[PDB]
RNA sequence: CAGAAGAAGCACCGGCUAACUCCGUGCCAGCAGCCGCGGUAAUACGGAGGGUGCAAGCGUUAAUCGGAAUUACUGGGCGUAA
């Protein structure tokens, strides 16, 4: 099972406001969440732009509990949400009415506010592979590398073998090694190391928010 | 171009009173004027010849609110002007609208008075006047505007300037809050606590 | 001509363009000038506090 | 005397002897073999460095073809006796850097898991963090605490580039007047140990302390 | 007319030279105009607190004269220091 993510496209800047009664009790939370997309690998960053008086500050690091969890659930297919910056540049309350439930709750519908308008992609993680095979078989890994969506940056010899240096999708990746001994007639070897998350094609990102809703 | 930092601890750095406070309660009941500044101020170092003539122009400095670059274009003014240069610094220094409107008791403060005349609430000669650094001549007339007069500072400061000694150099009215300096203030009727000869070895060095 | 690189840590390497001042560095004969940190390819010393402008470290 | 080799560097040998000896059951080209068994033997020799007789030795036994899943261990055991271990602080020393966190609580750390840690990190439950304490380029120890998700899942970790069950971790900036405060954090192996042990370069830590 | 509202930084604090402690490091990392400082109680390195000096600037580098009576006209020397 691919370890597929979540990114937001698009920034946006939404507001979460939740209002009900629970218990014979009013709750009433809102929170008004910009939503960014981040460098590849920064993570999850979130900035407090709450100066005071707007949003309790028991209740702040709650909200950022919500867009956690949230983040952890995710917008599309499920997959955790990555490279997201989160400020919460302004927030609405009531006393009698806000509770720590209440803010989390309206974080995470800001979240959701936010996904529809941040337009979020998927991503594949994507694994650097290195391969060793003479030169006569080099053709046929080329055009496996192709095959799999893998781009190869790179060709380098090294006496008679050859290197190939390549990105291709871990889901692409899997049962490389029977089809290397295929193309090489067992002559030849390759080493994959992760990379980095890079977007899903659009259609195949299509078929798995299919698949992951069913 | 001013110093907005506390007042205070610049008097007590100097170790005397750099009358920066109205004078309505007593500088000690405000702070340990004995004591210097900050954690090690308690102790007391050992003072360089160079550290007291220093210490002297900087009081002279922080008393009348003049920067360096201002105080040491005085200097060569005081220094060019024919008589003693040090008793020409200080009736420069004297001679600025600034102290003149904090010496007729329209300010509470030479701070107070920078802002009566900063905020054009100062006329000389029936002109507006909004510069600190302007010298006042002998026989020109410092009134406050009409404006000004009802101005609720302007009438403590007055209460507060009888308890000080009146300088004999400005005559005063209050109501009109109109003043006249009527000549320029000799070296004996300023502070005897002032050392002169110090700052003006001190831009010798 | 040789020159010495302030601060502690450096990113200079062969190649890298760099804008040197005059001063010599006593212990170091034959080095008579000093490479202005925060200038071209030169980069500020990282977690500078204090005389950050000889350093070439922006305000925190 | 013997050579000494950073724990880091000592996974990274782990890891190419382990590829290079694959490449042994995989392989059947004697030529590609013997390319990547130089390969291998350089990069053994690079961080070595020097070799003395034991690590020839091992080089000798590593180079054959018949090299040995048993022998490999013997090899890495040799190799770890050249490994340094982590120095852990003095427990004043360590309040004095966790000086924010009044009686900090650190947990028995194995020796071998010194020899092997580039970095220190535990999580308390109370705290709902996870401590890291490691010595940096400048060679200062640097200590810090950050929230650590209790939600766990599977992803390639920022720390060692390697997929496992990973938790988001998150590093406060110090709180302003006003009570604004940012964080920002990466998906971590939420076991140092472990992390520590997939860790094969020094750098890709110090990235992700710079992230935070 | 409205409203303190919209407006403070830079260098330095061993001696020379105005301004001192703590912590970290431990001849390392570094500093440095000069004399020097750093090998486990560093006012000298790095950070912090406090302080000093200047201030829409403050430092640094380069450059000239000064201090330099150290080319001596003003105004020096030559027994042993040239
Ligand atoms: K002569
Ligand atoms: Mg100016
Ligand atoms: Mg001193
Ligand atoms: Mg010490
Ligand atoms: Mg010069
Ligand atoms: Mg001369
Ligand atoms: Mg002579
Ligand atoms: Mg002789
Ligand atoms: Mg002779």
């Amino acid at each position: 099972m691919v370890s597929y993510r979540e990114t937001f496209k698009s920034s946006a800047q939404v507001q979460g406001k939740f209002s009900r009664q629970s218990g014979g009790r009013g709750q009433y939370g809102d929170v008004h969440i910009e939503f960014t997309p981040n460098e590849t690998g920064a993570g999850f960053e979130f900035e407090n732009a709450i100066v005071g008086g707007v949003v309790p500050r028991e209740y702040i690091p709650s909200v950022e509990a919500g867009l956690k969890d949230a983040m952890e659930n995710g917008v599309l297919a499920g997959y955790p949400l990555i490279d997201v910056k989160a400020k919460l540049y302004d927030g609405s309350y009531h006393d009698v009415d806000s509770s720590e439930m209440a803010f989390k709750i309206a974080a995470s519908l800001a979240l959701k506010e936010a996904a529809k308008k941040c337009d979020p992609v998927i991503l594949e993680p994507m694994m650097k592979v290195t391969i060793e095979m003479p030169e006569e078989y080099m053709g046929d890994i080329m055009g496996d590398v192709t095959s799999r969506r893998g781009r190869v940056d790179g060709m380098e010899p090294r006496g008679n073998a050859q290197v190939v240096n390549a990105y291709v999708p871990l889901s692409e990746m899997f049962g490389y090694a029977t089809s290397l001994r295929s193309n090489t007639q067992g002559r030849g070897t390759y080493t994959m190391y992760f990379d980095h998350y890079a977007e899903v094609p659009k259609s195949i990102a299509e078929d798995i928010i299919k698949k992951n809703k069913g | 171009a001013r110093y907005l930092g506390p007042k205070l601890k610049l008097s007590r750095r100097e170790g005397t009173d750099l009358f920066l406070k109205s004078g309505v309660r007593a500088i000690d009941t405000k702070c340990k004027i004995e004591q210097a500044p900050g954690q090690h101020g308690a102790r007391k170092p050992r003072l360089s010849d160079y550290g007291v003539q220093l210490r002297e122009k900087q009081k002279v400095r922080r008393i009348y609110g003049v920067l360096e670059r201002q105080f040491r274009n005085y200097y060569k003014e005081a220094a060019r002007l024919k008589g003693n240069t040090g008793e020409n610094l200080l009736a420069l220094l004297e001679g600025r609208l600034d102290n003149v409107v904090y010496r007729m008791g329209f300010g509470a403060t030479r701070a107070e008075a920078r802002q009566l005349v900063s905020h054009k609430a100062i006329m000389v000669n029936g002109r507006v006047v909004n510069i600190a650094s302007y010298q006042v001549s002998p026989n020109d007339v410092v009134s406050i505007r009409e404006k000004a007069k009802k101005q609720s500072r302007v009438k403590a400061a007055l209460e507060l300037a009888e308890q000080r000694e009146k300088p004999t150099w400005l005559e005063v009215d209050a109501g009109k809050m109109e003043g006249t300096f009527k000549r320029k203030p000799e070296r004996s009727d300023l502070s005897a606590d002032i050392n002169e000869h110090l700052i003006v070895e001190l831009y010798s060095k | 001509v040789t020159s010495y690189i302030g601060g502690e840590g450096h990113n200079l390497q062969e190649h890298s363009v760099i804008l040197i001042r005059g001063g010599r560095v006593k212990d170091l004969p034959g080095v008579r000038y000093h490479t202005v940190r925060g200038a071209l390819d030169c980069s500020g010393v990282k977690d500078r506090k204090q005389a950050r402008s000889k350093y070439g470290v922006k305000r925190p | 005397m013997k050579t000494m080799i950073y724990p880091h560097q000592y996974n990274y040998i782990r890891s190419v002897i382990l590829r290079l000896k694959n490449v042994y059951k995989t392989v059947n080209d004697k030529e590609t073999v013997k390319v990547i068994q130089s390969e291998t033997y350089n990069d053994i020799n690079e961080i070595f460095g020097h070799i003395d007789d034991d690590i020839e030795e091992s080089l000798k036994v590593l180079m054959n073809i018949r090299l040995s899943n048993k022998e490999i261990e013997a090899i890495l055991n040799k190799f770890l006796e050249y490994v340094v271990p982590f120095e852990l602080p003095s427990p004043q020393k360590l309040q004095k850097v966790f000086k924010k966190v009044k009686k900090i609580k650190i947990p028995q750390f194995e020796e071998y898991d010194l020899k092997v840690s580039s970095f220190v990190g535990w999580n308390e439950l109370a705290s709902n963090r996870k401590y890291i304490i490691y010595y940096d380029e400048k060679k200062q120890l640097k200590g810090l605490y950050g929230e650590i998700s209790n939600q766990v899942v599977k992803g390639f970790c920022t720390i060692c580039n390697k997929e496992s069950n990973v938790s988001l971790f998150m590093k406060k900036s110090k709180t302003n007047s006003d009570g604004q405060y940012v964080k920002k954090g990466d998906y971590i192996c939420r076991d140092s140990i472990h992390c520590n042990k997939q860790l094969t370069d020094i750098n890709q830590f110090y990235n992700f302390i710079d992230k935070l």
